[PDB]
């Protein structure tokens, strides 16, 4: 009865909720009698303050969503507005590519995350430190490339903010040699550990009729055996000309979504490989110079900054060409009024994007489904029944990123 | 017949100024004289009001290195019998945080004078 | 505290200067991290830095064994009351470091659902730019705020300096009126 | 209505709400129309999609229940007709043929220039057994802001339903709890309503602050 | 009774009252057809040569700013029309080729019609590589306001201003030919 | 199953292994070229300032964090090439977000983004860093930039890069 509950909150300031996310646990002894979720306590209105920042501003407020999966927000972000532009077809063949690599890399990081958390929530303290460290690496390489160690604003619609530097292709290549190397390390702290397993094995049960049900979506989904992923189905960015196997699992517990994550960081690195094989030399920016970002940036010794070539264009040569800069740095592109919904498989499921453009240059509504939201529906089922501490391995199977969940 | 003490914290002159005009040395005939102590520092305001002896307590919800509602809040969490705080707010948005702070009342800015002195007319009586 | 009621001199001065050599080692953070700074924090835990080599690894699960609180995030509206509560649940001496922008001023996000910088909530010690801070910028706002300690006055020094500071902030002028060169 | 939906009419050329910082530029009118019902041979799987629900609905229920058809983009829209949204919900979930089991939120979004259907509600659509994707598209007046709540249909939208109630106010009837759930709820307001302010500070510069940019001049 | 005349821009019919100018019923209609010299409250002059669509029955371009609306008339503009589209980028192009490299310090930058047209109805690049018109800049022709002839456009709209609304004729379009250039008289 | 043991080898040998941290503050790693640092007004060869004032910088920001104010280059007093110089420049270092739309968005390189990124203070005054903080160091061959243009040359040689200490 009530004299045996006890009601306590989990609470936004607790190691395992992400700082800001609430979970509100009704306990029988320790026994999770019931959940609930406060959220919002991260909510930022990124969305409205969208509307007021012209296209290719909203590309650096949605990176700051799922923060853990940048360039997966970019780049939804991104396809979206090219698709309200029609111009999906027009992205060169090196934009897509670099897209799917950055996509694949960020999809390895946002997992090394993941598990590290997790594994902190559950004591394993080297495992936050190993997962770190590959981290580490892959954000050297996205330092490299974009120039931000994290909420690269890097993928812009219709292409890339700038080129890969000369280093970055020798840096992912070393990237996909070491890689699996280092993650054999933080497997091997976890993967067949019996206390790992004995602690996720058979915890936060969610059966594939539960995912469909509350709309589930990425590990979480696929750890019920169904093979779903908006990569295979529905395929963006060319994702189609790429060989991977989508990792699924059937053992629908948090155990199974792990080993689903660990998999898909192999899955990523190969990937990241055929990108490599397949990146060739050419443009990262449409051709059409009325959409086109005009900036040219390149390195000199006072900094990064737009190339002394592009300076000599504008400036001194071309009326067309500072009129096209001045605008589409200023005011950005209009894009042709439209409502359009697009998605991507980011690491935590499927990133769904509903933008509505009223013909101006600011998007008129935008909104994510960010997977995180959605997924956090799933703590009720996955914590209900079991223990405070499977109620930490099932809230870290979900692997909630509470800034995509609140936006 | 005793000057009403009021504790002024903003780390803004200007928004003390205002302050010390929209009140005078009387907010009504009908009320006492009123003597104003302004406080720069979150430290400063702390320590008066550990002293006591204040009837009114005016924080700037904007101020720099500790915002107004933040004092407000650890006022009434820890001066046992402090006198009623009023807040200044710098945006309307701010009015929940202005509850959450408990203020006894919230002004916004730019400071009304007139809004002003009727809120700290209404705190006192 | 009797540390307070130590009258000035040599003892008082050698207590000041030993407890902040103390208190800038063993500075333990408040297990606080928000949005997408906390990321970075943890990067600087991480190996390739190491908060540990300044005696910060202990993040305190509790507030009660926190020293620092790292607000690492922006703040919304709803949890403003959360991190005050948590500040305050932190006891004596205690600092906050305002890691990022969105936790110094609200960063990018200049609208309702953000608190517009921790300060208006809790008192602020460090600002820290970025968005987010690189770990190595962390550090030196930590190591910013180490010195800050170390000259952390006591007792009746703990007084002349709140009185002092008093006098001298109670003069600068605000922000809005430093015109120089404005048209 | 028949006619592209014209959710706000801009008037003068560069797209400038003012009066105009040049003379004699102001006085071209443009309405913003999304697009209107597409003609009939929808592309892709669509078609097939729309003869199917078609067959299940009856002829009378289903010109009562889609209003519109908007093919753009290669995506498919279906305007819904508000009330009958829980019927098509279900006919979209449950039969075999269109069997779209995974919802995948519900999107409000603000068209307040839009009269009598000020208010939108996108429920993305996907059916993985078929591969497919729609949209479903329900709009109520501002002036009565209910829609019919899917929860019994689809679970997931619940969170959606109290997302969109908390930043539109968009009463979704039926709901078992439509409460906020980003705002506190003692909020005032739903903020990505386009009329609620977006509550910014100025920018503090030594001498000089700069207003948040809502307040600011803009050219959309 | 006003007369309704009724014509078919690019394939939409309408009716605006007779005498109305084409541009003025694309306008009505929600064209945007490019125009420097036409002003609603201006006597149209013709000039810039910018408002160029075709008509049905016409070999020539017709300026829209100065074509008056007839009963059967059809008209296609640059959206429906590959000469007018050819017509309107080639005048936007001889419009910039002499045109100042001053968007960045120009005042009228970001709220400049000629950067908004040379954007909706411009090419991307420039053709030329020749060398630019140039004059002292910038000039004062009253204690308010300046004059940087260089980004002139030579519309007229500040001289047909100056002589038709208000009466006071003080500037005017000085000198011929490429060095045409609005001015005062001397110093008055 | 030593499988089961294998989280034993990894920390074990990890031991025995140099650690991997980065000797910041006393040996900072290696930051990327491409890093965007602080914000940096840089001058021409011969001194002169090459923010022109447009506020394109400050247009694209996304966070409203560079305040520009353009001025006159008068004869009695120039500062940059061409009419118009930035005479007031402010960086709100606690608005900015580093996503280095600004030096996107100049038109004359005058805004790079060092590799400089060390930045913090106790004062939200004093992280708005103006025109002075944000000048780049005068280098030698450079004047003060209160200075007539260098010698038969002119905006547009500055531009194409024909200027010369
Ligand atoms: C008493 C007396 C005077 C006696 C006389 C003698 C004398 C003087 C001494 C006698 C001996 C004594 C008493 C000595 C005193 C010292 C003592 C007793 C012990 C204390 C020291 C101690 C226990 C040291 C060892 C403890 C230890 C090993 C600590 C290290 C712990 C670690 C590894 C912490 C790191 C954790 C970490 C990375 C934290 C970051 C997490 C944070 C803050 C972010 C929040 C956060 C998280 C966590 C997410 O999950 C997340 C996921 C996705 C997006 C966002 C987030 C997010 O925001
Ligand atoms: S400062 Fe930047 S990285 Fe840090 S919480 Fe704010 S938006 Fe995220
Ligand atoms: S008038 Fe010329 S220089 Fe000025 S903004 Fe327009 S196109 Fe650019
Ligand atoms: S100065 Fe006169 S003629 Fe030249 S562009 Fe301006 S209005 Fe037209
Ligand atoms: S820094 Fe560049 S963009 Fe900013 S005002 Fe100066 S020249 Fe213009
Ligand atoms: S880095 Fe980005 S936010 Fe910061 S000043 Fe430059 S443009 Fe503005
Ligand atoms: S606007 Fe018609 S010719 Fe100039």
């Amino acid at each position: 009865q009530a004299g045996e509950r006890i009601v306590v909150n989990m609470g936004p300031q607790h190691p395992s909720t992400h700082g800001v996310l609430r979970l509100i646990l009704e306990i029988e002894g320790e026994i999770i009698t019931e959940a609930r979720c406060g959220i919002g306590y991260l909510h930022t209105g990124i969305e409205k303050n969208l509307e007021y920042r012209n296209w290719t501003q909203g590309v650096t407020f949605v990176t700051r969503m799922d923060y853990l999966s940048p360039f997966f927000n970019e780049t939804a972000y991104c396809l979206g507005v090219e698709k309200l532009l029609g111009i999906t077809d027009d992205i060169p063949e090196r934009a897509s590519v670099i897209r799917v690599m950055l996509m694949e890399l960020n999809r390895i990081s946002s997992h090394l995350v993941a598990l590290a958390t997790g594994g902190m929530e559950l004591g394993a303290m080297s495992a936050m430190f190993y997962g770190f460290r590959e981290r580490e690496e892959i954000l050297r390489v996205f330092e490299s490339i974009t120039g931000l160690r994290m909420n690269h604003a890097y993928i812009r619609p219709g292409g890339l903010a700038a080129d890969l530097p000369d280093d970055a292709i020798t840096q992912v290549r070393r990237l996909v040699e070491i890689l699996p190397k280092r993650l054999k390390d933080l497997e091997d702290l976890l993967n067949e550990n019996y206390i790992w397993k004995a602690r996720t094995v058979g915890v936060g049960y969610l059966d594939l009729t539960g995912c469909m049900a509350l709309g589930i979506t990425g590990p979480i989904l696929r750890s019920t055996g169904l093979p779903h992923d908006l990569r295979k189905a529905q395929p963006y960015c060319g994702y189609e000309n790429y060989e991977f196997d989508v990792i699924t699992d059937d053992r629908c517990d948090s155990y199974g979504r792990y080993i689903i994550r660990v998999k898909e960081m192999h899955e990523s690195v190969k990937i990241v490989e055929q990108c490599l094989a397949r990146l060739k030399p050419g443009p990262v920016m449409i051709s059409d110079k009325k959409l086109a970002w005009p900036a040219d940036l390149k390195l000199g010794p006072d900094g990064l900054g737009n190339s002394p070539e592009h300076i000599a264009k504008i400036m001194g040569r071309s009326m067309e060409g500072l009129i096209h800069h001045f605008k589409l740095v200023t005011e950005g592109i209009r894009v042709p009024p439209g409502q359009v919904y697009v998605a991507v498989e980011s690491p935590r499921g499927e990133l769904g994007v509903h933008m509505v453009s009223d013909g101006g240059t600011r998007p008129y509504r935008v909104h994510y489904r960010d997977p995180s939201f959605t997924n956090l529906q799933a703590v009720a089922a996955t914590c209900e029944g079991g223990m405070v501490a499977d109620a930490i391995a099932a809230v870290a199977s979900i692997d909630p990123v509470m800034g995509g969940v609140d936006r | 017949s005793a000057p009403l003490r009021i504790l002024v914290y903003s780390d803004n002159p200007r928004t003390r100024e205002q302050v010390r005009l929209a009140l005078g040395k009387r907010i009504h005939p009908e009320l006492p004289e009123i003597e104003y102590v302004d406080v720069a520092t979150a430290p400063m305001a702390i320590s008066q009001m550990d002293a006591g002896g204040f009837d009114l307590a005016i924080l700037d919800g904007e101020a720099t290195p500790a915002g107004g509602m933040g004092v407000a809040k650890q006022v009434k969490d820890e001066i046992d019998d402090c006198p009623p705080i009023l807040v200044l707010t710098g945006r309307a948005d701010d009015a929940w945080l202005a509850k959450w702070s408990r203020a006894e009342a919230a002004v916004p800015h730019p400071i009304d004078p007139i809004r002003l002195s009727d809120a700290v007319v209404s705190l006192l009586r | 505290g009797l540390e307070e009621r130590l009258p000035g001199g040599i003892l008082l001065s050698t207590v000041e200067t030993v407890a902040g050599y103390v208190r800038k080692g063993s500075l333990w953070p408040a297990t606080f991290g928000l949005a997408c700074c906390a990321i970075e924090m943890m990067s600087t835990a991480g190996p390739r830095f190491d908060i540990a080599r300044f005696g910060m690894e202990r993040f305190s699960a509790t507030p009660r064994q926190a020293d620092l609180m790292i607000v690492a995030g922006r703040v919304s509206q709803k949890m403003a009351p959360v991190l005050r509560q948590i500040y305050d649940q932190m006891v004596e001496p205690k600092w906050v470091l305002a890691m990022g922008v969105c936790a110094s001023s609200g960063g990018m996000f200049n609208n309702y659902a953000v608190v517009q910088g921790v300060d208006h909530v809790v008192p602020v010690d460090i600002y820290l730019p970025g968005c987010p801070p690189r770990p190595e910028m962390l550090l030196h706002a930590i190591l910013k705020l180490h010195d800050k300690i170390q000259q952390m006055p006591l007792g009746v020094n703990r007084e002349e300096a709140i009185r002092e500071a008093e006098q001298a902030a109670l003069a600068v002028p605000p922000t809005i009126e430093l015109k120089g060169l404005l048209r | 209505g028949d006619e592209p939906e014209i959710i706000a009419v801009r008037r003068g050329m560069f797209g400038n709400r003012d009066t105009g910082d040049t003379s004699g530029y102001g006085r071209l009118v443009r309405p913003v129309a999304l697009p209107g019902s597409t003609p009939r041979p929808y592309g892709g799987y669509f078609d097939a999609v729309m003869d199917r629900l078609a067959e299940v609905l009856g002829e009378e229920r289903y010109a009562m229940s889609i209003e519109r058809v908007v093919v753009y983009r290669d995506q498919l829209t279906i305007e819904v007709s508000r009330v009958q949204l829980p019927a098509v919900a279900s006919v979209l979930r449950d039969d075999p043929d269109l069997r779209f089991e995974l919802c995948l939120g519900v999107s409000g979004v603000h068209y307040p220039e839009d009269t009598g259907r000020e208010l939108h509600a996108v429920y993305p659509l996907m059916s993985i057994t078929h591969n497919r994707r729609i949209q479903l598209e329900v709009a109520a007046p501002d002036a009565d802001p209910h829609i019919p709540s899917l929860y019994a249909v689809y679970p997931t939208t619940d969170w959606h339903e109290r997302e969109t109630y908390d930043f539109f106010g968009i009463i979704f009837d039926g709901h078992p709890s439509l409460t906020r759930i980003e705002m506190p709820d003692d909020w005032e307001g739903h903020p990505q309503r386009k009329d609620y302010p977006l509550g910014g500070i100025p920018v503090e510069y030594h001498g000089a602050q700069i207003p948040p940019p809502d307040q600011r001049r803009s050219y959309s | 009774p006003v007369e309704m005349v009724s014509l078919t821009i690019d394939d939409h019919e309408i009716s605006v009252p007779k005498g109305t100018l084409l541009i003025r019923a694309a306008e009505l209609m929600g064209i945007q057809i490019p125009r420097f010299c036409d002003h609603p409250l201006l006597d149209p002059v013709g000039a810039c040569r910018q408002c160029l669509v075709e008509v049905e029955g016409q070999r020539k371009p017709m300026a829209s700013c100065t074509t008056t609306v007839m009963p059967d008339m059809v008209v296609r503009t640059q959206f429906t029309s590959e000469a007018a589209d050819k017509a309107q980028r080639g005048v936007m192009e001889l419009l910039l080729i002499n045109h100042p490299l001053d968007c960045p310090i120009c005042d009228k930058g970001g709220e400049c019609p000629l950067q908004n047209q040379a954007m909706s109805n411009g090419r991307p690049e420039t053709r030329f590589e020749d060398v630019k018109r140039t004059f002292p800049k910038p000039i004062s022709i009253s204690s308010q306001v300046l004059l940087d002839r260089e980004r002139c456009v030579l519309c007229a709209r500040c001289t047909r201003f100056s002589s038709q609304i208000a009466g006071d004729p003080f500037i005017d379009l000085m000198e011929r030919g490429a060095l045409q250039q609005v001015g005062i008289g001397q110093d008055k | 199953f030593l499988d089961a043991l294998a989280g034993f080898a990894v920390t074990l040998g990890s031991m025995f292994k140099k650690p991997i941290t980065e000797g910041y503050p006393e040996k900072p790693g290696p930051v990327a070229p491409r890093y965007h640092g602080r914000h940096q007004l840089n001058r021409y060869p011969d001194g002169l300032e090459k923010c022109i004032g447009c506020e394109l910088c400050a247009w694209a920001c996304p966070a409203d964090a560079i305040y520009v104010e353009g001025a006159d280059n008068t004869a009695d007093e120039r500062y940059s090439p061409g009419e118009r110089y930035g005479r007031v420049y402010q960086i709100n270092y606690l608005r900015c977000i580093g996503c280095g739309l600004c030096i996107e968005a100049c038109p004359t390189r005058a805004l790079t983004m060092t590799t400089e990124y060390e930045m913090a203070d106790d004062n939200r005054a004093d992280l708005i860093w103006g025109k002075d903080k944000l000048l780049a160091p005068l280098q030698e061959g450079m004047q003060a930039p209160p200075h007539d243009m260098a010698p038969g040359k002119t905006d547009d040689d500055y531009y194409l890069g024909n200027v010369t200490p």
